[PDB]
RNA sequence: CAGGCCUUGACAUGCUAGGGAACCCGGGUGAAAGCCUGGGGUGCCCCGCGAGGGGAGCCCUAGCACAGGUGCUGCAUGGCCGUCGUCAGCUCGUGCCGUGAGGUGUUGGGUUAAGUCCCGCAACGAGCGCAACCCCCGCCGUUAGUUGCCAGCGGUUCGGCCGGGCACUCUAACGGGACUGCCCGCGAAAGCGGGAGGAAGGAGGGGACGACGUCUGGUCAGCAUGGCCCUUACGGCCUGGGCGACACACGUGCUACAAUGCCCACUACAAAGCGAUGCCACCCGGCAACGGGGAGCUAAUCGCAAAAAGGUGGGCCCAGUUCGGAUUGGGGUCUGCAACCCGACCCCAUGAAGCCGGAAUCGCUAGUAAUCGCGGAUCAGCCAUGCCGCGGUGAAUACG
């Protein structure tokens, strides 16, 4: 009756629940089209289930916190994408090249002493 | 019955957090296991020569570390084998109700 | 400007001074080093010698000069210009 | 000049610290300034006794100074008459039941706070600053060692130009972190000027 | 703009409290 | 004017806001922190020899 | 409220006093110097016009 | 810097003599410092029904020994730091060559981010470096379950709020994990090209870490320290000023010149930090800064807190403007003994230059640049648009 799944990117974490349903998702109490209103990224978040076509076969009940918007949305990503191969391993051909299964360790680079962020240096005068 | 430990050496803090939970597990009955709290980080960042190289600085912190520990039944075979205990030197305890 | 639930600053010191002059029929030569001391009612007439880091500078204290402080007429930086 | 404290390199993996206490913010610099005004009292007073580290423990209200020292017995004097001589003008500057403890340490030549001691000593008696610098490398080698650095800096003999010099033998890999290298510095105080003295002992890898 | 302190960007600015930018 | 201004900080001022932290080792007067009593310079010099408890060399 | 003319009167009239006492405000709406503080080494260029360049100090060959 | 003051001195250990005090509350003059002052009342072991006489923490006055100097020399120095350069290098021991400096090794063929490794070789090893061991980030596991979390039944004033549970998320300690280990191909080998598994692949991303030395590099003003120098003054206390000056010139930055924007209202999503004359919920006064009340929190609990760009709705319509926010007038607020020189903030008004910048010139190869905001250290306050950190959104391009 539940299928679950962790999506985690960018210091924003996704806990994300397939069960049977019509399509309806829902993130945080609100709808997804509430939640992500405009955001015209939004529907990323839901291509693991248009990579095996149970676009509709499913409802979510999904869990966010920390990051932003975005970092919310691989984070689904992630997690819907393991809550489907946890529903079924076969789902992971398929779902493995579409780069789905792996999660995206790319953070912010920590700023760093005699510079303005990251890597961007003062600007340098020879006089 | 709970306890608090803070130390800044975590190792010592570990250390007596065992050392304090299977006390009150001799002592029955109920204890709630040692839990770690997040640490406090006081961050220090020091020019690093003694003039005028400013772009140069080296980094120090002082880690403050927590746990909290829960014994449920006190059954006062503990409240005199707790007084009787042998905690190393860099940790705070604190008792509360 | 001085929060007004606090009164008008003036150092006292300075205060006494041109209270017994009006009392005894003014008025003396007064230096003081208080350039902060707010011009104030009981000044004007008098003549203050103001220092200014260097010389007490007189200063003749009339009525459309009350609100202010001591030092705003004894300048500190002399300039005259570049060459 | 570059290179980093290879004791504050290791702090956490290889050296522990030596003052271990934990205080929170209303009162770590009262408890600092003490740590200091004991070890200046100690590192004068025993000096002649050969100190090499000075542990400062602390709990509730009491203190527990820990000695290592080269010859115990200068310390401590008659009967325990010299110890107590401190263990009361320790408390005095303490007002804490200030315990004072005393370790041996097995080897004086395997303690780099005391080799630079010793060398620092030689030149302050002018002796020549690069034999000086080869014998003691030398007996830590003896003493078994796995590797042993000594380096004078200043005016070597006096010298208008001063001068850096040093010898070592074994091996002293200064970028491990699992090397312990005990490591101490002393000073010299001569007529025409200050000495630095410093001593890196590889003690083995953990 | 950030320096128009009359703005409730120029006081976000400034990291301060006004009528034009309340709480 | 070193050690007579090493004495005038630590005396209790004539107004409170007279008072300045000074590096209860050597004595500077700026980049003192409030936790140690020590300047900056003081602070990296015993916290490499380990005087400084629970202190240690950060990096991440 | 007083507008147009009237306001630029009376705002003249404060700075002609202040100019008139001799208070140090009044030195600067003199001399066209700024009023509020800033440092004038560098820019007070809206206070100051545009700039005028003199020479320098030289080096040596 | 000016003026008013101090002279064993603000500070150290020592010696005396006279007091014989210890310490706390005043007073006159003065800008203060200072100088002149006025009170009470010291135990220590003593002889005590006596005068008390001594002596002693510590005080104070005279006299000295001495203090004191951010005065000078970084070209006398230690320590620490910058730099070349995280560049791949610098050398030693024995043997061999050479009259000798010195060479060999360390060169050569190949390979690597690397003196990395391989093969070769009158060389054979070794050391300092490189790598590794260490810290953060990325996946999984164990261990824990409050102050953290809420998957599923019960309530539920509809707040994980109560029962209850620790599954999950998290929090924080110990572990697992990747090694060219595997397949195809090349190669003598080290390795290199690709594939599969896999969260992650060729050192995963970032940190910490900086060889022998160089630059008579930098710092006697952090400290230490040799020498030279001053001694009712080059020491010390104070008040005021100055370090903030302004015909000019340069560096580093902030804010912008607008419509991919500006403005108001509504409405979402962070992280790392800080917080007991601290952070301040909420409440009323106030256009506001703030003020008065006033809970909670020695803080995964209470608070700083609103994150902002964003999403929605609406207004401006190409103007030196609803762009921009300098300058100036007035009115306040607050910290502070005190905001004249010389504070920050708030409100009314004022609303400059600026239409994308000559010659010239800087940074960045990916969660980078760009842009958005947030926190901390210093700190009464603050001239922070600086620095050290933190996440949000998120490119372009590398033929060579
Ligand atoms: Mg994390
Ligand atoms: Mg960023
Ligand atoms: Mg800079
Ligand atoms: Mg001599
Ligand atoms: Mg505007
Ligand atoms: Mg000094
Ligand atoms: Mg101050
Ligand atoms: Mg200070
Ligand atoms: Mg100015
Ligand atoms: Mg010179
Ligand atoms: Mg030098
Ligand atoms: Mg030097
Ligand atoms: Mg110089
Ligand atoms: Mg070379
Ligand atoms: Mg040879
Ligand atoms: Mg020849
Ligand atoms: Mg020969
Ligand atoms: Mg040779
Ligand atoms: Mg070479
Ligand atoms: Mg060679
Ligand atoms: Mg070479
Ligand atoms: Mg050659
Ligand atoms: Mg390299
Ligand atoms: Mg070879
Ligand atoms: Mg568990
Ligand atoms: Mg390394
Ligand atoms: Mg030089
Ligand atoms: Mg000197
Ligand atoms: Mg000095
Ligand atoms: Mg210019
Ligand atoms: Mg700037
Ligand atoms: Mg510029
Ligand atoms: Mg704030
Ligand atoms: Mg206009
Ligand atoms: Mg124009
Ligand atoms: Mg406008
Ligand atoms: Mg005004
Ligand atoms: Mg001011
Ligand atoms: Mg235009
Ligand atoms: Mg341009
Ligand atoms: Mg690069
Ligand atoms: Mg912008
Ligand atoms: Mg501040
Ligand atoms: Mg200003
Ligand atoms: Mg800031
Ligand atoms: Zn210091």
């Amino acid at each position: 009756e539940q299928y679950y799944g962790t999506g985690r990117r960018k210091e924003a974490v996704a806990r994300v629940f397939l069960r049977p349903g019509n399509g309806k998702v829902t993130v945080n109490g609100q709808d997804f089209n509430e939640y992500f209103q405009g955001l015209v990224r939004a529907v990323a978040a839901l291509e693991p289930l248009r990579a095996v076509d149970a676009l509709g076969h499913f409802d979510a009940y999904i869990t966010v916190r920390g990051g932003g918007k975005s970092g919310q949305i691989d984070a689904i990503k992630l997690g819907i994408a393991r809550a489907l191969v946890q529903y079924n391993p076969d789902y992971r051909a398929k779902l493995k090249p579409l780069g789905f299964l792996t999660r995206d360790a790319r953070v912010v680079e920590r700023k760093k002493y005699g510079k303005h962020k990251a890597r961007r240096a003062p600007q340098y005068s020879k006089r | 019955i709970r306890i608090k430990l803070r130390g800044f050496d975590h190792k010592t803090l570990d250390a007596s957090a065992q050392k304090i939970v299977e006390a009150a597990r001799r002592s029955g009955a109920q204890v709630s296991g040692p839990i770690p709290l997040p640490t406090r980080v006081r961050r220090f960042t020091v020019i690093r020569g003694p003039f005028k190289h400013k772009d140069s600085r080296e980094h120090f912190e002082l880690r403050t570390h927590n746990r909290l520990v829960d014994i449920i039944n006190p059954n006062r075979k503990t409240i005199e084998q707790l007084m009787t205990l042998d905690l190393p030197t860099g940790v705070e305890i604190e008792i509360k109700t | 400007p001085r929060s007004l639930k606090k009164g008008v600053f003036v150092d006292d010191h300075l205060l006494e001074k041109v209270l017994e002059l009006n009392a005894k029929g003014e008025k003396r030569l007064i230096k003081t080093w208080s350039r902060r001391s707010t011009i104030v009612p009981e000044m004007v007439g008098h003549t203050i010698a103001v220092y200014n880091g260097k010389q007490h500078v007189p200063v003749y204290i009339t009525e459309n000069m009350v609100g202010h402080k001591l030092g705003e007429f004894a300048p500190t930086r002399t300039y005259r210009g570049h060459g | 000049g570059n290179k980093i404290h290879p004791i504050g390199f290791r702090l956490g993996i290889t050296r522990d610290w030596e003052s271990r206490w934990y205080a929170g913010k209303k009162q770590y610099r009262h408890l600092l300034l003490e740590d200091q005004r004991i070890r200046g009292l100690l590192e004068k007073e025993l000096y002649s006794a050969g100190l090499a580290r000075v542990d400062i423990e602390r709990a509730a209200d009491n203190v527990a100074v820990t000695v290592h020292v080269a010859k115990p017995g200068v310390v401590i004097g008659r009967g325990g008459e010299r110890i107590r001589v401190l263990r009361e003008e320790l408390a005095k500057l303490t007002g804490k039941n200030v315990a004072l403890n005393v370790q041996e340490v097995q080897n004086p030549n395997l303690s780099a706070p005391l080799v630079a001691q010793r060398v620092a000593e030689q030149i302050e008696r002018r002796f020549a600053v690069r034999r000086a610098i080869k014998q003691a490398v030398q007996r830590v080698m003896e003493s078994g060692a796995k590797g042993a650095k000594v380096i004078v800096s200043g005016r070597i003999g006096g010298a208008e130009q001063a001068r850096t010099e040093w010898a070592a033998q074994g091996r002293v890999p200064l970028h491990t972190l699992r090397a312990n290298i005990d490591y101490g510095f002393a000073l010299a105080r001569t007529t025409y000027g200050v000495l630095g003295v410093k001593a890196y002992i590889f003690l083995g890898e953990v | 703009g950030k320096g128009d302190r009359r703005t409730r960007r120029g006081k976000i600015w400034r990291g301060t409290y006004g009528k034009y930018r309340p709480r | 004017a070193r050690k007579a201004l090493i004495e005038k900080a630590k005396r209790t001022p004539k107004f409170k806001v007279r008072a300045y932290t000074r590096c209860v080792r050597c004595g500077r007067a700026r980049s003192v922190y409030r936790f140690f009593g020590l300047c900056r310079i003081c602070l990296r010099e015993l916290a490499h020899k380990g005087q400084l408890p629970g202190v240690r060399k950060a990096s991440w | 409220w007083k507008l147009e003319g009237e306001l630029r009167a009376e705002v003249a009239a404060n700075i002609k006093r202040l100019m008139d006492i001799g208070c140090y405000r009044g030195l600067r709406h003199r001399r066209g110097l700024p009023v509020r503080g800033q440092r004038t080494r560098t820019n007070a260029r809206t206070r100051k016009g545009p700039r005028k360049t003199v020479a320098g100090k030289k080096k040596a060959p």
